C-alpha cells in the first residue's frame, strides 16, 4: 500500500515533466509571435507523448572513446534522484515525513551535480568536458549562498521539518517578513537547477549540446526528464517554503489545489524569464553570487538571527 | 557476582488504565491536577531509590488513582469527553489548538458536575 | 542478524574504502568516496544520529566537486585507470576484497582476536539504551550546546578558518 | 566490540595504508588523507552516539572542519607543485635528499 | 563630519549592495543590546519545561515551595499570556 | 609576503604550541597540532624557490599523516573509557598508536627521514624555528603520557635516532643537513631519559634548544649554508668563527661546556634506574655527533682555507642587522656548568 | 490564441493534484481515516507503540475509549 | 525502510529505461557513427588532456565556506537556550570572521580568474 | 608541558566536556552516568598510582557498562544452549517468546 503511494508520486510526476515541455514551447511560441505545437494532438496535447516514442525507439549510442559504466551511471543518477527529490514534499502530507527534510534536499541536490559531472567527463569529449567544467563552477557559485539563505529563512520556522512550514504561515505568507531572501533565493534556484539566463552547462549557442552532447535516444530523454522535474520540484519547494498554503486537516485538497497552483505559477515564471534574458556568462555569474548575493546573505543571516530574539520571536521547536 | 533480586510476577499485576494515548490527552490537564499526590509520591521515589523495585506499590497507587479519576468522567458525562477525545484523535499530532469548541464543552460539564 | 542491514552498510563502506585505496584515478577515486560517505551517512541515520550523517554526506559531496575539478586539471593521465586497467591496482583491490571477506569470516562464525579485542556477532543492535523520554533530539541539543557551552571551540575554529583563508591565499601567491 | 566497529577501523587502516603506499599522482593520496578523516568521523560518531554522550555530540562536526583546513591546505601544495612540473607525480619531489 | 558623508554619498553610487549588507549587519550587532524584549526572550526560553519537575522532599520549612500546582506559590506564567 | 601576515602566521604557530601546552582535553591538543602546521606550511614557503615547494608538501603529508593517527589513538582510548583528559592512556594499543604519531610529529627513528630534506629545502630562519620551535608541543604530550609509555618501544627508538643521527651526520657537506642531524640525536637523547625523568628531558630541550638558537643565529650572521662558504668567514668576521668553535665543542659535549650538562644528568638517572647498557652505548654513540662537529671546526676556525679577490670588498661594510639575544645564547650554551644544581627548579 | 495554452497547464496541474491527494487518501485508509500518527521524537512514538499493545489487535489507530475502564 | 523502498523504485525504473533504450530499437553501429564529434573534423588531441581552472582559488576557497554552514546549521536549536546572550554574541562572532575572510580574499585580488 | 593556565584563572575552557557525568544540556544522562561518577568518586585526590589498584572495581563496572563484553558473552551461552536444546527438540519455549504474548500497557 506503501507502494502504491510510491507509484502515485512517481507516474504524475513524469506526465506533468511531458506535458511541462509543451507548455514551455506553447508560452515561448506565443510570447515569440506565434503559436507553437498545435498540429500534433488537438492544441498540442499528443506531443510530447509522440516526442517520448520517438526517443526511446530511435538508436542508443555509445561513443568510441567514451566509459561505459560512467556514461549509462550518469543519466540513471539523474533521473534516480530527480524522482527521489520529491518524496518528503508535504501536499499537504509527505510520502516520507522528516525531522531534516530541508537537509535531505540540500544533499541530494548537491549529489545530482554529479550526473552532470560524470556524463561531460565520460562522454570524452571536448564539448562535454567543457560543460563538466562549467557545472563545477557553477555549484561552487550558487551552493555556499543557497546554504546560507535556507537557513536564515527557516530561523522562523524552529527547524528544518518541511511540514512545520505550514504552520509557521497560517497567518501570512513568509515571503513579506523576507523577500530580500526570497528574491536571491529565485535567483539560486535558477542557478541550481541550469536554467536561463544560468544554463551554461547545456550552453546551446556556445557550446552546442555541452556536457550530453554526445547523448542520443532514451539516455538523453532521461536527462531532459530529470532538468524538468528538478524545475518542478524547486518550484514546488519554494512556494511550500515563500507562499504557504492555508491547511485545513478535514479537507486537505484544497491545500493540494492551492500549492499546485502556486507551482504552476512559479515554473510558468521560469518560462517566462527564459524567454526574456541573455545568457549570463560564467563567470560573471560566479561575480554575482560572490561579490553581491554573499554579503547580503551573510548580513541577512546574522538579521534574522538577532530578530528574533530582539523582539521575543522565537519559534517554538527545540 | 550475585544474583539479580527480581519481583514474582504476581507482584507485578495490577489493574492496567486501557485508554488510549488521545484519551489520555484529552484527560491530561484535570489529571494532572486532581491526582497530583499520589503521581509525586511515587516520582520523589522514583528518583530518590533510582531502582524500580523500590517503588511498585507507589505505581500501583498511581494505577489506582487513574482509575478512580476515569470512573468519574465515565459517571458523569462520558458523552462530552468522547466528542472531545475523538477530535483529538484525528490530528496527526493530536493538536489542543484543533479542538477548542468541544474542550469547552468537556471543561464547562467538569466543572459542575465535580 | 536482524536484516543485516547494518553489516552490510559497514561491508559496502569497506569496499569503497579499498575502492579509492587503489589508487586509480581519481575521478575513479572519486566516486568512491563519494559511495563510502554516503553509505556511512547511512550508518549513522541507523544510530540516531541523522544531522550528523546528512551533513558529512553533504560536507563530502562539495570537497568531491572540487576533487573532481582538481583533477580535470593537474592530474589527468590521458589514460586514466580503472580497477582492471592495471595489475597494480587490480591486485590492490582484489587484496583489499579478500582481507577484508577474510576477517569478516574469521569474525563472523568464531570469535576471534585480531588486535584490539574479539568479536561475536550478534548484530549491532545488541548495545542499544532502551531509553524511552523526550519531546526533543538528543543529538540536536548536543550540537546546539556548542554555542553555550563551546565557546572556546567556537574561537578556536573561526580562528583556524580565517588563518585557512590567508593561509591557502598565500601558498598560491607564487612569485 | 561489534562488527561495524571492526569494519570502521579496517577501513581506517586500509586508507592509512593506502596513504602509505604511493603510487604516481599526488591527488590519489590526498583522497586516502580524505578516507581517514571519514573513518574517524564515522568511528567517533558512533561511539558518541552509543554511550549518548551528549555535550560531544559536537566534536565530529570539529573534526569536519580542520578536515577542509587540511585538504584545502594539501590541494594548494598540490598547485605549486604542478606549476612548476605540469605534473602531480610524487617522482619529481625528489630535490632534496637524506 | 565632511569626508564620511563624501565617502557614503560614493559608496552608495558605486556598491549600493555593500552599503545596504554594512548596514543590516551593523543594526543587527547593535540593537538586541538596546532591546527590552531580548530579557523576556530568555525569560520564555526558561520557561518551556522539557523535562520533568521532580518533587522535592518537603523537610517542613519550605514555605515557597507548593504542595499542589494550583497554589499559589511558586513561579507564575501571567506575563506571558499577556505578551 | 607582508610582514603583518608573516607576524599574524607566526603568532598562529605559537598561540597552536600553547594550546597544545594548556589543555587537558585531546580534542583541544589535536585541534592544537592543526593549528600549528596551518600556519607552519606557509612560513616553510616564505621564499618561493621550488626547493621550498618540496619541502612543505613533504612536511606537509608527513605532519598530516601522524596527526591521523594520532586522532585514532584519542578515539580508540576514548572507546574503551568514556575520558578525554589527558592522562595514562588507558589502552595499550592506543598508547602504541600515540607513541608512533608523537615519534613522526618530533622525528625520531625511523621517522627521521624527513628532517634533514625539509631543513634543507628551507631558509635558515624558517629552519631555525622549524628545529627548535617544534619540538616543544609533541615532547610537553609526551611528559604527560610518560607514565603509560612502553619503555621498550620508546627507548628503541631513542638509540635508533641517536645512532642514525651521528652516522648521517658523518656525511654532509651542508650545514643544514648537519643541523638536522644534530637534532634527530638530541630528540634520542631527550626520549630516552623520558619515561624515567621528565625533568631530565626538559633540561635536555632547553640546553639543546639555547645551543641550536646560537648556531643558527651564528649561520645567519655569516650568510652561509656549506661548508666551502663557511670556511670564507675567517678572512671577513674571525669572531664569529671563534664563537662558532666553541659553540661546536659544546654540542659536543665536552667537559667543562654546557653540552656535557644533559648527557651528565641522563646516564646518572638511568644508572638509578639500573640501566647500564644503554647510557654506555648512547655515550659512546654521541662520538660521531662529536666527530662532525669537530671536522666543521677544522674547516672554519682552526685552519685557514683560501679565500677570494672580491671578500676585499665586504671588508668594507659591517653587519646591519643585529641579533640582540646572540650574546646571552652563546654564553647560555657554553659557560653553564657550574650552575647545573638550578636544574631543581624544573620539577 | 493565448487561451490555447490553458489545456496544457489543465493537464498539467491535474497530473500535479495526483500525489497530494492520494498520499492523503492512502493515509486515511491505513491510518482507520484518522489521519497519520506523526512521530518527530521518542515520546511520540512511545505513544504509538502504547496504542498498539492496548489496542488488542496490534493497530495503533484502533482506539480505546472509556469502554474500558468496567 | 520506507526510504529504503523508494530509492530501490526510483533506481530500478531508471535503470529498466535505460534497458529498454538499448534493446528496443535497430542499432547499426559503425566507427564512422561512434566517432567523436566535434563540429565535422577530426578532433587535434585527446579529450583527456589538462584543462585549466582559472577560479582555482576560489574553489579552494570554496572548502572553507562549505564548511562554515555546518557550523552554522545548527542555529535554529541553539536559539532555544537559556544563554542567549553568550549564543547571539557566538553567532555573529562566526559570521564576522566569515565575512572578514571574503573581505580579506576580495581586497588581496583572490576573487579573480588566472587570465 | 602543562601549563595549568584554567586551574590558575579558574577558567574552564574545556573541562566541561570532559567527562559524561558533567552537567549536560538539559540534564540529559550519558548511558553510565552512575558507573562513572562512582569510579570518579573513589578515586579523587588518591592519586594515579593507587587509584589504578584501589578503584579497579569501579573501573571494571564502568567498563562493563560502556562495552558490555561480559553481557554479550552471558547472552551467547544462553542462546547456544537454548539453539542445542532446540535442535535435538526437549525445550519449546513458551508462548510469549514466540509472539503469542498478551502485552501490557
Ligand atoms: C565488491 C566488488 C564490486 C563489484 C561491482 C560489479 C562487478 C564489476 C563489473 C560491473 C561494473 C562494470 C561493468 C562493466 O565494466 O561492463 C562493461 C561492458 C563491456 O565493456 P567493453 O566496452 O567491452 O569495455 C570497455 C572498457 O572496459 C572500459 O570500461 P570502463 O572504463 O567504463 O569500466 C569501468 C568499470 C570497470 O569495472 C572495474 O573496473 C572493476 C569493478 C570495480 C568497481 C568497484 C569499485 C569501488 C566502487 C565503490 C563500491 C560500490 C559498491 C559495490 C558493492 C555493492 C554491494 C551490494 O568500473 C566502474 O566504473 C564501476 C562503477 C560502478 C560504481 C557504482 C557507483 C554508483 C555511484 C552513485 C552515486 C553515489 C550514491 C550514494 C552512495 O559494458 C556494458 O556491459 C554496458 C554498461 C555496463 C555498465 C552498467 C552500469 C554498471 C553496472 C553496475 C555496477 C554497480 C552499480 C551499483
Ligand atoms: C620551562 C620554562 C622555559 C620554557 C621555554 C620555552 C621555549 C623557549 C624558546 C623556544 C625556542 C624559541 C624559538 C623562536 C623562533 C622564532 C623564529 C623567528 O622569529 O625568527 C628568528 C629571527 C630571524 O630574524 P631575521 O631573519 O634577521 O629578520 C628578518 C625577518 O624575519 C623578515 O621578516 P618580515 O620582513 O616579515 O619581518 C616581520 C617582523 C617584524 O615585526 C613587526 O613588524 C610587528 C608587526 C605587528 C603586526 C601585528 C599583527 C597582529 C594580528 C595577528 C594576531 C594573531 C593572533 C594569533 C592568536 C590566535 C589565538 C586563537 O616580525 C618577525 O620577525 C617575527 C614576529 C614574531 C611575533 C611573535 C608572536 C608571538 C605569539 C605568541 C603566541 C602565544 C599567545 C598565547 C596563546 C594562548 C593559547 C591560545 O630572529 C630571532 O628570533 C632570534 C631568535 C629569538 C629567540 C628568542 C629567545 C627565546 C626566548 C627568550 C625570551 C624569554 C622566553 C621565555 C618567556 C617566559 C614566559 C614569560
Ligand atoms: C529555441 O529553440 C528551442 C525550443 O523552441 C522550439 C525548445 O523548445 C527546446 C526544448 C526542447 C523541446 C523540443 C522539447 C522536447 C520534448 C522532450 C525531449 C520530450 C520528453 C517527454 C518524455 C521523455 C517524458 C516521458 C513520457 C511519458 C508519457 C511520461 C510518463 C512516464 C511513464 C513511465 C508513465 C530547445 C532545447 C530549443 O532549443
Ligand atoms: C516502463 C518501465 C517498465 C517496463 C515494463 C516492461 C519491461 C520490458 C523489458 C525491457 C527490454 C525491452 C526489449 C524489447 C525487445 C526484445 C530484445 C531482446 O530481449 O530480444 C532478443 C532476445 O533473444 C536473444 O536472441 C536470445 C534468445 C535465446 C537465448 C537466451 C534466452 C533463454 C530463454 C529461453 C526462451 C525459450 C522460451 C521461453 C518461454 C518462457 C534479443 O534480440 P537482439 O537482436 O539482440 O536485440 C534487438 C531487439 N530488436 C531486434 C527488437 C531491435
Ligand atoms: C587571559 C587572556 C587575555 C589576553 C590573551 C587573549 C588570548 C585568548 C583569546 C580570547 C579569550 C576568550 C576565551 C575565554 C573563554 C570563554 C568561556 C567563558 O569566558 O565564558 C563564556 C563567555 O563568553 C562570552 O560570549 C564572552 C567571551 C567571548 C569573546 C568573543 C570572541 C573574541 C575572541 C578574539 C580572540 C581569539 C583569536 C582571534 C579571533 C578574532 C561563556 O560562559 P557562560 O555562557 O556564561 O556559561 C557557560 C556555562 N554553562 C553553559 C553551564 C551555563
Ligand atoms: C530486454 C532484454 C533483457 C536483456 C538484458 C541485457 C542487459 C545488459 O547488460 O546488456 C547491455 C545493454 C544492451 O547493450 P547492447 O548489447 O549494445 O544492445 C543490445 C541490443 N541487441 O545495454 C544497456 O542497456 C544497459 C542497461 C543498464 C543496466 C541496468 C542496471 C544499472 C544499475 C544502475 C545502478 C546505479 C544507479 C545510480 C543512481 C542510484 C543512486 C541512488
Ligand atoms: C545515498 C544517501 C541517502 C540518504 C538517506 C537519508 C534519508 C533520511 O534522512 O531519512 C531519515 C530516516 C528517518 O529519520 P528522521 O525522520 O530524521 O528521524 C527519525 C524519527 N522518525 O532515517 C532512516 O530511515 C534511515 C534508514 C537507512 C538509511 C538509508 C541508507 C541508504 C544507503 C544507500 C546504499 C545503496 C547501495 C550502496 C551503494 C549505492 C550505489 C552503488
Ligand atoms: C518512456 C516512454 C516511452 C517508452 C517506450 C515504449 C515504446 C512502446 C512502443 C514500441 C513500438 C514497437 C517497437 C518497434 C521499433 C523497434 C526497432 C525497429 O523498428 O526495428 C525493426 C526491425 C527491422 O529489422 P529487420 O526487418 O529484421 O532487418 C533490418 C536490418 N537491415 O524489426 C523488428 O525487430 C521488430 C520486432 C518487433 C518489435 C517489438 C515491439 C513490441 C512492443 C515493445 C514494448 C516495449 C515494452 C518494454
Ligand atoms: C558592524 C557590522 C559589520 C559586519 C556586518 C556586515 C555583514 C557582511 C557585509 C560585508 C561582507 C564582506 C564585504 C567585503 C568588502 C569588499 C571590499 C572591496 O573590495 O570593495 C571594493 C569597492 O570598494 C568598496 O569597498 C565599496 C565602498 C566601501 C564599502 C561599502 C560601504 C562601507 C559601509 C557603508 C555603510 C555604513 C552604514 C550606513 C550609513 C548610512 C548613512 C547615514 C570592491 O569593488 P571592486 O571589486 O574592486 O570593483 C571592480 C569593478 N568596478
Amino acid at each position: 500500500m506503501f507502494m502504491i503511494n510510491i507509484l502515485s508520486l512517481i507516474i504524475p510526476i513524469l506526465l506533468a515533466v511531458a506535458f511541462l515541455t509543451l507548455v514551455e514551447r506553447k508560452v515561448l511560441g506565443y510570447m515569440q509571435l506565434r503559436k507553437g505545437p498545435n498540429v500534433v494532438g488537438p492544441y498540442g496535447l499528443l506531443q510530447p507523448i509522440a516526442d517520448a516514442l520517438k526517443l526511446f525507439t530511435k538508436e542508443p549510442l555509445r561513443p568510441a572513446t567514451s566509459s561505459i559504466s560512467m556514461f549509462i551511471i550518469a543519466p540513471i543518477l539523474a533521473l534516480s534522484l530527480a524522482l527521489t527529490m520529491w518524496v518528503p514534499l508535504p501536499m499537504p502530507y509527505p510520502l516520507i515525513n522528516m525531522n531534516l527534510g530541508v537537509l535531505f534536499m540540500l544533499a541530494m541536490s548537491s549529489l545530482a551535480v554529479y550526473s552532470i559531472l560524470w556524463s561531460g567527463w565520460a562522454s570524452n569529449s571536448k564539448y562535454a568536458l567543457i560543460g563538466a567544467l562549467r557545472a563545477v563552477a557553477q555549484t561552487i557559485s550558487y551552493e555556499v549562498t543557497l546554504a546560507i539563505i535556507l537557513l536564515s529563512v527557516l530561523l522562523m520556522n524552529g527547524s528544518y521539518t518541511l511540514s512545520t512550514l505550514i504552520t509557521t504561515q497560517e497567518h501570512i505568507w513568509m515571503i513579506f517578513t523576507s523577500w530580500p531572501l526570497a528574491m536571491m533565493w529565485f535567483i539560486s534556484t535558477l542557478a541550481e537547477t541550469n536554467r536561463a539566463p544560468f544554463d551554461l552547462t547545456e550552453g546551446e549557442s556556445e557550446l552546442v549540446s555541452g556536457f550530453n552532447v554526445e547523448y542520443a535516444a532514451g539516455p538523453f530523454a532521461m536527462f531532459f526528464m530529470a532538468e524538468y522535474a528538478n524545475i518542478i520540484m524547486m518550484n514546488a519547494f519554494t512556494a511550500i517554503l515563500f507562499l504557504g498554503a492555508s491547511h485545513d486537516p478535514h479537507t486537505p485538497e484544497l491545500y493540494t489545489i492551492n500549492f499546485v497552483l502556486k507551482t504552476l505559477a512559479l515554473t510558468i515564471t521560469f518560462l517566462w524569464i527564459r524567454a526574456s534574458y541573455p545568457r549570463f556568462r560564467y563567470d560573471q555569474l560566479m561575480h554575482l553570487l560572490w561579490k553581491s548575493f554573499l554579503p547580503l546573505t551573510l548580513a541577512l543571516c546574522m538579521w534574522h538571527i538577532s530578530l528574533p530574539i530582539m523582539t521575543a520571536s522565537i519559534p517554538p521547536q527545540s | 557476582p550475585g544474583i539479580v533480586e527480581l519481583p514474582t510476577l504476581e507482584d507485578l499485576k495490577v489493574q492496567e488504565v486501557k485508554v488510549s494515548s488521545s484519551v489520555l490527552k484529552a484527560a491530561a490537564h484535570h489529571y494532572g491536577a486532581q491526582c497530583d499526590k499520589p503521581n509525586k509520591e511515587f516520582m520523589l521515589c522514583r528518583w530518590e531509590e533510582k531502582d524500580p523495585r523500590r517503588c511498585l506499590e507507589e505505581g500501583k497507587l498511581v494505577n489506582q488513582c487513574a482509575l478512580d479519576f476515569f470512573r468519574q468522567i465515565k459517571r458523569h458525562c462520558a458523552e462530552p469527553f468522547t466528542e472531545y477525545w475523538t477530535c483529538i484523535d484525528y490530528s496527526g499530532l493530536q493538536l489542543f489548538r484543533h479542538c477548542r469548541k468541544q474542550q469547552a464543552k468537556f471543561d464547562e460539564c467538569v466543572l459542575d458536575k465535580l | 542478524m536482524t536484516m543485516y542491514i547494518a553489516f552490510i552498510l559497514s561491508t559496502i563502506f569497506v569496499i569503497g574504502f579499498v575502492g579509492f585505496s587503489s589508487k586509480p584515478s581519481p575521478i575513479y577515486g572519486g566516486l568512491g568516496l563519494i559511495v563510502s560517505g554516503g553509505v556511512g551517512c547511512g550508518i549513522v541515520l541507523n544510530f540516531g544520529g541523522s544531522f550528523l550523517g546528512l551533513m558529512v554526506f553533504l560536507i563530502y559531496l562539495g570537497g568531491m566537486l572540487v576533487v573532481f575539478g582538481y583533477t580535470t586539471a593537474m592530474a589527468t593521465e590521458m589514460y586514466p585507470e580503472v580497477w582492471v586497467s592495471n595489475k597494480t591496482v587490480f591486485g590492490a583491490f582484489v587484496s583489499g576484497l579478500m582481507m577484508e571477506f577474510c576477517m569478516v569470516y574469521y569474525a563472523l562464525k568464531e570469535e576471534e582476536v585480531e588486535i584490539i579485542f574479539k568479536f561475536n556477532g550478534l548484530g549491532d543492535w545488541v548495545i542499544y539504551d532502551t531509553g524511552d523520554s523526550g519531546f526533543f533530539s538528543e543529538e540536536a541539543m548536543g550540537i546546539a550546546a556548542l554555542y553555550s557551552y563551546g565557546t572556546w571551540l567556537v574561537i578556536v575554529t573561526g580562528w583556524s578558518l580565517l588563518i585557512g583563508v590567508v593561509v591557502i591565499m598565500e601558498i598560491t601567491r607564487g612569485n | 566490540m561489534p562488527l561495524v566497529y571492526m569494519n570502521i577501523i579496517m577501513a581506517f587502516a586500509i586508507a592509512l595504508a593506502g596513504l602509505l603506499m604511493y603510487r604516481s599522482h599526488l591527488m590519489s593520496s590526498l583522497l586516502c588523507l580524505e578516507g581517514m578523516m571519514l573513518s574517524l568521523f564515522i568511528m567517533s560518531t558512533l561511539i558518541i552516539l552509543n554511550t549518548h554522550f551528549t555535550l560531544a555530540n559536537m566534536m565530529p562536526i570539529i573534526l569536519l572542519v580542520f578536515a577542509a583546513c587540511e585538504a584545502a591546505l594539501g590541494l594548494s601544495l598540490l598547485v605549486m607543485v604542478s606549476n612548476t612540473y605540469g605534473t602531480d607525480y610524487v617522482q619529481n619531489l625528489n630535490l632534496l635528499q637524506c | 563630519a565632511g569626508r564620511i558623508a563624501s565617502f557614503l554619498k560614493n559608496a552608495w553610487a558605486k556598491e549600493p549592495v555593500l552599503v545596504a549588507s554594512f548596514a543590516i549587519g551593523g543594526l543587527a550587532i547593535i540593537l538586541p543590546s538596546l532591546s527590552p524584549y531580548t530579557n523576556y526572550a530568555i525569560r520564555i526560553n526558561r520557561a518551556t519545561p522539557y523535562n520533568y519537575p521532580v518533587p522535592l522532599r518537603d523537610d517542613g520549612n519550605m514555605p515557597d515551595v507548593p504542595s499542589h500546582p494550583q497554589d499559589p506559590q511558586g513561579p507564575s506564567l501571567e506575563w506571558l499570556k499577556n505578551l | 609576503m607582508n610582514p603583518i601576515i608573516y607576524t599574524t602566521l607566526i603568532m598562529t604557530v605559537m598561540s597552536g604550541t600553547m594550546l597544545v601546552m594548556i589543555s587537558s582535553h585531546w580534542l583541544l591538543i589535536w585541534i592544537g597540532f592543526e593549528m600549528n602546521l596551518l600556519a607552519m606550511i606557509p612560513v616553510l614557503m616564505k621564499n618561493f624557490n621550488p626547493r621550498a615547494t618540496e619541502a612543505a608538501t613533504k612536511y606537509f603529508l608527513t605532519q598530516a599523516t601522524a596527526s591521523m593517527m594520532l586522532m585514532m589513538a584519542i578515539i580508540i582510548n576514548l572507546l574503551y573509557s568514556g575520558q578525554w583528559t589527558i592522562t595514562k592512556m588507558f589502552n595499550p594499543v592506543a598508547m602504541t598508536m600515540m607513541t608512533m604519531a608523537l615519534a613522526m610529529k618530533l622525528g625520531l627513528s625511523p621517522f627521521h627521514f624527513w628532517v634533514p630534506e625539509v631543513t634543507q629545502g628551507i631558509s635558515l630562519q624558517a629552519g631555525l624555528l622549524l628545529l627548535t620551535w617544534q619540538k616543544l608541543a609533541p615532547l610537553s604530550v609526551l611528559c604527560q603520557i610518560s607514565q603509560s609509555i612502553n619503555p621498550n618501544l620508546m627507548l628503541t627508538m631513542a638509540m635508533l635516532s641517536i645512532l642514525i643521527g651521528g652516522w648521517g651526520g658523518l656525511n654532509q657537506t651542508q650545514l643544514r643537513k648537519i643541523m638536522a642531524y644534530s637534532s634527530i640525536a638530541h630528540m634520542g637523547w631527550m626520549t630516552a631519559v623520558l619515561p624515567y625523568n621528565t625533568t631530565m628531558t626538559i633540561l635536555n630541550l632547553l640546553i639543546y634548544i639555547t645551543m641550536t638558537l646560537a648556531m643558527f643565529m651564528l649561520l645567519i650572521h655569516s650568510s652561509a649554508t656549506t661548508t666551502l662558504s663557511l670556511s670564507h668567514t675567517w678572512n671577513k668576521m674571525p669572531v664569529i668563527t671563534s664563537l662558532m668553535m666553541v659553540t661546536l665543542l659544546s654540542m659536543g659535549g665536552l667537559p667543562p661546556l654546557s653540552g656535557f650538562m644533559p648527557k651528565w644528568m641522563i646516564i646518572q638517572e638511568m644508572t638509578k634506574n639500573e640501566s647500564i647498557i644503554m647510557p654506555t652505548l648512547m655515550a659512546m654513540t654521541a662520538l660521531l655527533n662529536l666527530y662532525f662537529y669537530m671536522r666543521l671546526a677544522y674547516s672554519s676556525s682552526l685552519t685557514m682555507f683560501p679565500s677570494t679577490n672580491n671578500m676585499k670588498m665586504k671588508w668594507q661594510f659591517e653587519h646591519t642587522k643585529q641579533m640582540k639575544l646572540l650574546p646571552t645564547m652563546i654564553v647560555l650554551s657554553t659557560l653553564v656548568l657550574p650552575m647545573t644544581p638550578a636544574l631543581s627548579s624544573l620539577n | 490564441m493565448w487561451f490555447e495554452i490553458l489545456p496544457g497547464i489543465a493537464v498539467m496541474a491535474a497530473c500535479l493534484f495526483i500525489p497530494g491527494m492520494a498520499t492523503a487518501h492512502i493515509h486515511k485508509f491505513t491510518n482507520g481515516g484518522k489521519e497519520k500518527r506523526v512521530a518527530h521524537f521518542s515520546y511520540q512514538w512511545n505513544l504509538m507503540e502504547r496504542d498498539r499493545r492496548i489496542s488488542g489487535v496490534n493497530r495503533y489507530h484502533v482506539t480505546k475509549g472509556l469502554e474500558n475502564i468496567d | 525502510m520506507n526510504i529504503m523502498l523508494t530509492l530501490l523504485t526510483n533506481v530500478t525504473l531508471a535503470s529498466l529505461l535505460v534497458l529498454i533504450a538499448f534493446w528496443l530499437p535497430q542499432l547499426n553501429a559503425y566507427s564512422e557513427k561512434t566517432s567523436p564529434y566535434e563540429c565535422g573534423f577530426d578532433p587535434m588531441g585527446s579529450a583527456r588532456l589538462p584543462f585549466s581552472m582559472k577560479f582555482f582559488l576560489v574553489a579552494i576557497t570554496f572548502l572553507l565556506f562549505d564548511l562554515e554552514i555546518a557550523l552554522l546549521l545548527p542555529l535554529p536549536w541553539a536559539s532555544q537556550t537559556n544563554n542567549l546572550k553568550t549564543m547571539l554574541t557566538m553567532a555573529l562572532f562566526l559570521l564576522i570572521l566569515l565575512a572578514a575572510s571574503l573581505a580579506y580574499e576580495w581586497t588581496q585580488k583572490g576573487l579573480e580568474w588566472a587570465e | 608541558p602543562f601549563f595549568d593556565v584554567q586551574k590558575r584563572l579558574g577558567l574552564d575552557l574545556d573541562r566541561w566536556m570532559t567527562i559524561q557525568s558533567a552537567e549536560q544540556p538539559h540534564k540529559i544522562p550519558g548511558r553510565c552516568h552512575a558507573f562513572e561518577k562512582e569510579w570518579i568518586e573513589c578515586a579523587h585526590g588518591i592519586g594515579g598510582i593507587r587509584a589504578e589498584k584501589e578503584c579497579k572495581i569501579e573501573f571494571d563496572d564502568f567498563v562493563e557498562c560502556l562495552l558490555r563484553q561480559k553481557t554479550m558473552k552471558r547472552l551467547s551461552a544462553i542462546k547456544r544452549q537454548r539453539d542445542k536444546l532446540i535442535k535435538e527438540g526437549k525445550y519449546t519455549p513458551p508462548p510469549h517468546h514466540l509472539g503469542k504474548e498478551d502485552p501490557r500497557p
